[PDB]
DNA sequence: CTCAAGTACTTAGGCCGGT
DNA sequence: AGTACTTGAGC
RNA sequence: UUCCAGGCAU
């Protein structure tokens, strides 16, 4: 019930101005916060602070404090994160790279 | 469970976990005048046996910690009497797709 | 912020919401696994307008001189007249879409029936007239049974969740429905034949499409709703030239988990 | 003592090749690349068993280049020498310090002091040669030591061996 | 610790379709191979470009490429160019 | 020019992962170094022409790796040494999940 | 990147395993053992002296050596020193914690003060949570301050049991510069001690305590017995960053550069020797404590410099000097503005202006970008006869392009090379070449807060200065032409480009998500005219409805 | 790139590399020859010990069976000294040529190989491996000559307690018979 | 042990003189 | 600045 | 380069 006003009015908020946001993304966010349990922030304070890898969060607010707490507690990165590869330079587990693509030599050679 | 008026001794409470298994519940009066399920936004919930749950993760490939969490004060979640680990399925109704199903686990 | 807090977040492809922990942040995303550009403001016919009109429009009765079809629309009509086997389906159509009725108006509290929907039928049947030249004079040819059936089945292919097994199955009706019941509003039988005096080939036709069209406007695992939704909100954020708390400074408020909102209300009825 | 282990290999092919005679080419890519090897890992590579069956798998394309990066699955026939380890083979070549004595792929060392006393050192021999009372090694006579010590090298793993022990020596 | 690979062809739970990205990565990376001077699987009707070629190849789904897709835990479905349909 | 964060973000959304890595490394900073497959800095003593790879301290000279990655997070890495904060760098997971 | 071969297995990094150096590990990894301060110059003598900087790690001055791994400056990345310090120090950013464990651990023996026989403990001893576990586990005992050995058991608490010894009171512990202290007492008014007992905690005392403190107690708290041992929150050995981190801007020769860091070392190192012969000899001991926390300081401002007990290490002149963490710290920093956003090749920016003949998705581009921007295409059998007059037909003249790159890694600058006119391509080689009329390309109007903010367009090379894009895809960018300026980036590879034009192109754009409901549409002049046209009082004879026929591309060719 | 070429167990290896064993005769050989090794099929599966001969079958064998697959697709007895010879010749077809090693393999285990013949290799087997010896043992006492269990357990100290000195004299003389000749 | 300071962290995004 | 957690404090 | 400052995008 809690999502629920939360959505109600941050859509008073879009649609105020008029404006037209497709539920879907409202929505979404609105239970990014509201999933984790309770009323998680979109700031520094809150958010930012899940499990996420350190990597990650690190990119926005708590920077190096945060890579500090990442060798201190010897955390581990996933390198899931779309930040992580970014860093990394590596393609990210994104649309164009969410699957490998490989040659099956079987129809290699169907094909001839 | 129980329906306290005004309260209960701080040193009485501290004995709620004295007599496990069976346990029990403290519940205050003015909080009771309403029935909060029935309102309006709070949408229904569901319990679910370990098989209504095991059965939710063997068939979403999940993780406890991945799966959405609900408070173990919620006030939802006393009113069915939950259970830290137990699951909660959430159905509302959805101006995308007529009723929308969600699972919530206990913290 | 907002994008920095969603980054993550795709749907992969199960077609669950999840991010770098695989955390699900939505089952099916949109609460429908739909890709928002697939989307048109369709109007749910079944759910305002007198409890009269929808009987004029919906109700078909085989047995009756006043309320069964005019033979000059169906051509197998007179011959059906009586047959009580099809007024069972002709009533399991018209009881379904009352169960629609109470539905809508159940989720819909409003009433409001304009709505964002996957598939546009209005078109893809205005498609379905001059493509066949539909005569809206000469008598159809289609069979009570081959509607009502025809209709039942489009609906077992709008797959969206493809899954095994019964939750997954289950799932995939919940993350439709709210479809169907468009589909049952503009495929009733009266509606089909009277309104829009369809052929059985055109019919197969706009059902065919209605099934493709579907499965297109679904949503692609890979899809990086996240950054995406984000932008969605905080673009029209900078768009936005602005007694309560409203706009722009309230949308921080809200964000911010306002531990003190400026405007704080309490609307009690 | 000698070995067949399963390996594998990471060999990366280029899209050039990607066509029909590939497992062809990745099969002698392999070979090329293993048989004859060495490494104090695994020690001496000498012959893939099975040329036939050798496991390829749905080789990835890997990103930016098109080349895809096939695991090789094979089995072949190793020998990794050990400390201890008993071993007679020919004699190869020896000077004043010793003789080193090939025993396989591999030199096996014996240094003068490592062997018996009464066995002395030929100096003015064609071939050179090591006496004893009744004992005459060189460049043929066949030996037989116990590996002392190993050192892998480049992909060469030497070793130095004794016969100063018992029912060690010439055979 | 799953050495469980991944999914059989069978109990194959995705979507029967390719995703844009999909086609999107398979026809540069195909096209990345043939203007790498890669085999070319089809009748090239004098199209030099390779994406061109990449483009058709897939339309006589002649492209010998295995998309395999990864489930939010780590095991997966192996799709092939042939099998997954083109409606994108 | 600068393809700075904003930018970013609209490649993630378009869902253009071959792209914006492009514009990320080869269009950019991109670097090769060498890893040891133990303690995952880039200690590594390279000397890409005898080979030679030795690493010591950890001493592999074996079981070593080469790495592609923006000599921006290179830099990154050294200067979170400097402040004696480990960086590992391991080519495989072992986590799982 | 990074060039030549090398026969190093290559792979992609999957897990990032943070942790914290071990003084000894400092060690074994360097290769400097860094005793002298000054930079360098054998004494006036340029080159390096075996000191700082270039005791062995990476050099300056394009020289292949650097321990002979030569390589010469570019690919030989750093290669890190150490400088064992005199006495331990806390390290800058982890002291918060140092103290946090502290209040959470007994001196004299280094065991909780709160076994799971505190019940409220087990609690604690249960979030699982390397965090939020050691969140609870300090909050509970930061109260206790008397490391029992003797406590009522899960038995009668009339039958107490005993664990650890020495029940050494623990002083309430508090922050100050970049030292601890706390206060005991022992009766008030009873017998001696009474009031506080004020004592300073020396790093040599903390560190042992810590050192001391339990393996399955490090796992307690929120450590790991691998990479993160309390212990090691405090230095003993200094890891010291080599030439890339710390440059020396050269001016010319015989001119200075040195970094602002590898100065802030060179005090680091001065104030260590200082310390040391202090008491190596004339110790006048706690006169040198004195001259202790100024390498306290150091050390700990060369990692942070913007702290609470201000005096900002004035690099004299007045200015701060960059501590570590603000070469990180948000946008500018290595991260925000280095790795999540970077200045890149292939770009290019001009003043755009609208015009009504370009098809939505064309952009026009000046011929001067055209041959300034390239793009790698492979010598293919396919081209090669069209890449061959690109490359003999000059870098100059529009259709052509500047460098042609032979298998072995040398670049041919078709601008110079006298061989230029000549060159036989290759298969198989690359031939940059000039941005052609059709190369799909990422154009965008920031700030870019769309999806839609950067799209492909087709190039179509036109003359003049400007970005000449089509109307329609004027709102798309927030695009007006009063001076306004866009960027646009140039695809790599046959895959990149792929990407572009199978998602990013404008014609699929049209009908944006955020709304379900098209992004472009005709706008002014366009607008304001298909009304004007409309109107049923509007006719048109047939001189000019033939113009009009014509003016449509597809026109079927029939009245 | 050239990723070396790894084995078919992983190993954790955090950080830590100290210890690494050292190699005797004690039967303590590296982790890459355990008693127990995962056949690539995940199975797992004893060691595998072949004894000079048994050796130079194995080679010989699918390096013949390999002239075949390089001319399947080309269209598309014992003598001491004369095999010398003969091996020399099927290595120039079907070898690596620069692979000195497998050509001094073979020739060092034609001259030095025990039994040349396979039913006399496989009766050798049936008869050792029947020891519950270690497979290196069974290798070892298979292809190095001994008489007296002196000779023996003294070589191949690994045994010692292993089998009595009259069993092992035994089956060391069963050896001796079924010594192929040559 | 429950209350008012104590105590610290970003503030949009690109591009273009003095010392 | 503003503003949010956290520290310190007389009860 | 570095550090401050100023200016522009209706
Ligand atoms: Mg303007
Ligand atoms: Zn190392
Ligand atoms: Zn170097
Ligand atoms: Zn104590």
């Amino acid at each position: 019930a809690g999502r629920a006003a939360l959505y109600k009015e941050v859509y008073n908020v879009i649609a105020s101005d008029g404006s037209y946001v497709n539920y879907r993304h409202m929505a979404l966010l609105v239970d990014v916060m509201t999933t984790q349990g309770g009323l998680t922030s979109v700031t520094r304070h809150g958010f930012n602070r899940s499990n996420t890898g350190a990597l990650m969060r690190c990119s926005f607010e708590e920077t190096v404090e945060i890579l500090f707490e990442a060798g201190a507690s010897a955390e581990l990165d996933d390198c899931r994160g779309v930040s992580e590869n970014v860093i990394l330079g590596q393609m990210a587990p994104i649309g164009t790279g969410a699957f490998d693509v490989m040659i099956d030599e079987e129809s290699l050679v169907k094909y001839m | 469970i129980f329906v306290y008026q005004n309260n209960i001794t701080p040193s009485a409470m501290k004995l709620v976990p004295s007599i496990p298994p069976a346990t029990i519940e403290t519940f205050n009066e003015a909080a009771l005048v309403v029935n909060i399920t029935h309102h309006e936004l709070v949408p229904k919930h569901i319990r679910l046996s370990s098989d209504e749950k095991r059965e939710l993760l063997k068939r979403y490939r999940l993780k406890e910690s991945q799966l959405p969490r609900i408070q173990r004060a919620d006030p939802v979640a006393l009113y069915l009497g939950l259970k830290r680990g137990e699951v909660v399925k959430i159905i509302r109704k959805s101006e995308t797709s007529g009723r929308y199903a969600s699972y919530r686990i206990c913290m | 912020r907002l994008v920095k807090a969603l980054e993550d977040i795709m749907v992969h492809y199960d077609n669950t919401t999840r991010n770098s922990l695989g955390n699900v942040i939505q089952f099916i995303y949109g609460e429908d696994g739909m890709d928002a550009a697939h989307i048109e403001k369709q109007s749910l016919d079944t759910i305002g307008g007198s409890d009269a009109a929808f009987e004029k429009r919906y109700r078909v009765d085989l047995l009756n001189t006043d309320h069964t079809l005019d033979p000059s629309l169906l051509e197998s009509g007179s011959e059906i007249l009586g047959d009580l086997k099809l007024q069972v389906l002709l009533d399991e159509e018209y009881k379904q879409l009352v169960k629609d009725r109470k539905f809508l108006r159940e989720v819909f509290v409003d009433g409001e029936a304009n709505w964002p929907l996957p598939v546009n039928i209005r078109r893809i049947i205005q498609n379905a007239q001059q493509t066949f030249h539909i005569d809206h004079t000469k008598p159809s040819d289609l069979t009570i049974k081959d509607i009502v059936l025809g209709v039942k089945d489009l609906q077992e292919n709008l797959l969206v969740l493809r899954g095994k097994n019964e939750i997954i199955q289950n799932a995939q009706r919940d993350a439709v429905t709210l479809f169907c019941c468009l589909l049952r509003s503009r495929l009733a039988t009266r509606r089909v034949l009277q309104e829009y005096r369809l052929t059985k080939q055109a019919f197969d036709w706009v059902l065919s499409n209605i099934e493709a069209q579907f499965l297109r406007s679904v949503v692609h695992p890979g899809e990086m709703v996240g950054v995406l939704a984000a932008q969605s909100i905080g673009e029209p954020a900078t768009q936005m030239t602005l007694k309560v708390t409203s706009g722009v400074p309230r949308l921080k408020e809200i964000l911010n988990v306002a531990k003190n909102m400026k405007t704080p209300s309490l609307t009690v009825y | 003592m000698f070995f067949i282990k399963d390996l594998s290999l990471n060999i990366t092919l280029h899209p050039s090749f990607f066509g029909p005679r590939m497992k062809q080419y990745l099969k002698t890519k392999l070979l090329e690349e293993v048989e004859g090897s060495c490494t104090g890992k695994f020690g001496y590579i000498l012959c893939v068993l099975d040329y036939d069956n050798i496991d390829i798998q749905r080789g990835r394309i890997l990103p930016t280049d098109g080349s895809a990066e096939f695991n090789v699955k094979y089995r072949a026939v190793v020998f990794k020498p050990f400390k201890g380890e008993v071993v007679d083979g020919t004699v190869v070549s020896c000077s004043q310090h010793g003789f080193e004595v090939q025993v396989g792929p591999m030199k096996v060392f014996v240094t003068k002091h490592l062997m018996p006393q009464d066995l002395t050192f030929n100096a003015g021999s064609n071939p050179p040669s090591y006496q004893s009372s009744e004992d005459v090694i060189t460049i043929k006579s066949r030996i037989r030591v116990k590996i002392e010590g190993c050192i892998s090298q480049v992909s060469s793993i030497h070793a130095i061996g004794s016969i100063k022990e018992d029912y060690l020596g010439a055979i | 610790t799953l050495k469980e690979k991944a999914i059989p062809k069978d109990q194959r739970a995705t979507t029967p379709y390719m995703t844009k990205y999909e086609r999107a990565r398979i026809l540069g990376t195909r096209a990345l191979q043939i203007s790498m001077n890669a085999p070319v699987f089809v009748d090239l009707e004098g199209e030099t470009d390779p994406l061109r070629i990449a483009m058709k190849e897939l339309a006589e789904k002649k492209i010998p490429l295995v998309i395999r897709r990864y489930l939010p835990d780590g095991s997966f479905e192996d799709w092939s160019v042939e099998e997954l349909i083109v409606d994108l | 020019l600068r393809f700075g964060e904003m930018e970013r973000d609209c490649m993630i959304a378009h869902g253009a992962a071959s792209f914006l890595k492009e514009r990320l490394m080869e269009a950019s900073d991109a670097f090769r170094v060498h890893i040891c497959g133990i303690c995952g800095l880039m200690t590594v003593i390279a000397k890409l022409n005898h080979n030679q790879f030795e690493c010591k301290g950890c001493d592999n000279k074996i079981d070593i790796y080469q790495i592609h990655i923006p000599y921006a997070a290179k830099l990154l890495f050294q200067e979170l040494m400097a402040m004696n904060i480990t960086p590992r760098l391991y080519t495989d997971r072992s986590r799982d999940f | 990147v990074g060039q030549q071969y090398s026969s190093a297995p290559l792979r992609t990094v999957k897990e990032v395993q943070f942790g914290l150096f071990s003084p000894e590990e400092v060690r074994a990894i360097s290769v400097a053992k860094i005793r002298f301060p000054e930079t360098m110059d054998e004494t006036q003598t340029r080159a390096k002296i075996g000191g700082l900087n270039d005791p062995r790690l990476g050099s300056i001055d394009r020289n292949l050596k650097c321990q002979t791994c030569q390589e010469g400056m570019n690919e030989c990345p750093g290669h890190f020193g150490h400088i064992d310090l005199a006495k331990p120090v806390f390290h800058v950013g982890f002291i918060a914690k140092i103290k946090k464990v502290c209040e959470c651990v007994c001196m004299h023996c280094g065991k909780l003060l709160l076994d799971e026989h505190n019940e409220l403990m087990r609690q604690a001893l249960a979030i699982k949570d390397s965090k939020k576990r050691f969140a609870a586990i300090w909050t509970l005992c930061k109260t206790k301050m008397v490391c029992e050995t003797d406590v009522p058991s899960e038995d009668d608490p009339t039958q107490l049991v005993s664990r650890g010894g020495c029940g050494n009171t623990q002083p309430t512990i508090r922050k100050d510069g970049l030292k601890l202290v706390g206060s005991w007492k022992k009766d008030r008014a009873t017998g001696d001690a009474d009031e506080p007992e004020l004592r300073v905690l020396s790093t040599e005392e903390i560190l042992n305590i810590f050192k001391h403190i339990s393996v399955k107690d490090f796992t307690s708290l929120g450590f790991n017995e691998v990479f993160s041992r309390p212990e090691w929150m405090i230095l003993t050995c200094l890891p010291v960053p080599p030439p890339p981190v710390r440059p020396s801007i050269s001016f010319n020769e015989s001119q200075r550069g040195e970094d602002d860091l590898t100065f802030k070392l060179a005090d680091i190192l001065k104030a260590n020797i200082s310390l040391e012969t202090l008491e190596h000899n004339g110790a006048p001991h706690h006169a040198i404590e004195e001259a202790e926390s100024l390498l306290q300081f150091h050390v700990a401002t060369y990692m942070d410099n913007d702290i609470a007990g201000q005096p900002q290490a004035l690099q004299k002149s007045g200015r701060p000097v960059k501590s570590i963490r603000a070469r990180l710290k948000g946008k500018e920093g290595r991260i925000r503005g280095n790795l999540m956003g970077k200045r890149v090749d292939f770009s290019a920016r001009t003043v755009i202006s609208g015009d009504p003949n370009l098809e939505l998705d064309q952009v026009g581009v000046p011929k001067s970008i055209a041959k300034t921007l390239t793009y790698p295409e492979v010598v293919t059998p396919y081209n090669i006869d069209r890449l061959t007059q690109l490359v003999r037909n000059g870098p100059n003249e529009h259709p052509g392009a500047k460098y042609v790159i032979r298998d072995s890694g040398d670049r041919i600058d078709l601008r110079y090379s006298k061989r230029a006119g000549d060159i036989q391509l290759q298969y198989g080689w690359k031939v940059e070449r000039h941005i052609m009329d059709n190369d799909p390309v990422l154009f965008n109007r920031q700030p870019s807060l769309h999806k839609m903010s950067m799209m492909a367009h087709r190039v179509k090379v036109i003359p003049y200065s400007t970005f000449r894009l089509n109307l329609s895809v004027t709102s798309p960018y927030n695009a007006d032409f009063d001076g306004d300026e866009m960027n646009l980036h140039v695809p790599q590879s046959e895959e990149t480009r792929a990407e572009l034009s199978q998602l990013c192109a404008v014609p699929l754009q049209i009908v944006s998500p955020q709304s379900n409901k098209p992004c472009m549409g005709i706008v002014q002049d366009t607008l304001c005219g298909i009304r004007k046209l409309t109107l049923r009082d509007t006719f048109i004879e047939l001189d000019q409805v033939l113009n009009m026929l014509y003016w449509v591309p597809d026109w079927d060719g029939v009245i | 790139m050239n990723v070396s070429t790894s084995t078919f167990q992983t190993r954790r290896r955090r950080l830590k590399k100290v210890e690494e064993e050292e190699n005797a005769a004690t039967l303590q050989l590296g982790q890459e020859f355990q008693l127990k090794q995962i056949n690539h099929q995940g199975e797992e599966e004893e060691l595998i010990a072949l004894n000079l001969s048994e050796a130079r079958l194995v080679i010989k064998e699918a390096l013949v069976e390999r002239r075949r697959a390089f001319k399947r697709s080309q269209k598309k007895s014992e003598t001491r000294e004369k095999e010398l010879e003969s091996i020399d010749v099927l290595l120039e077809q079907t070898t690596g040529g620069n692979n000195k090693d497998l050509k001094n393999t073979m020739q060092y285990l034609t001259n030095f190989s025990r039994f040349r013949d396979q039913e006399t290799v496989g009766a050798v087997i049936q008869l050792l491996k029947s020891t519950g010896l270690h497979p290196f043992e069974v290798a070892q006492l298979g292809s190095l000559a001994c008489d007296t269990a002196d000779e023996a357990k003294t070589l191949i100290p690994s045994l010692n307690n292993k089998i009595s000195d009259d069993e092992l004299e035994r089956i060391l003389k069963e050896l001796s018979n079924l010594e192929t000749l040559y």
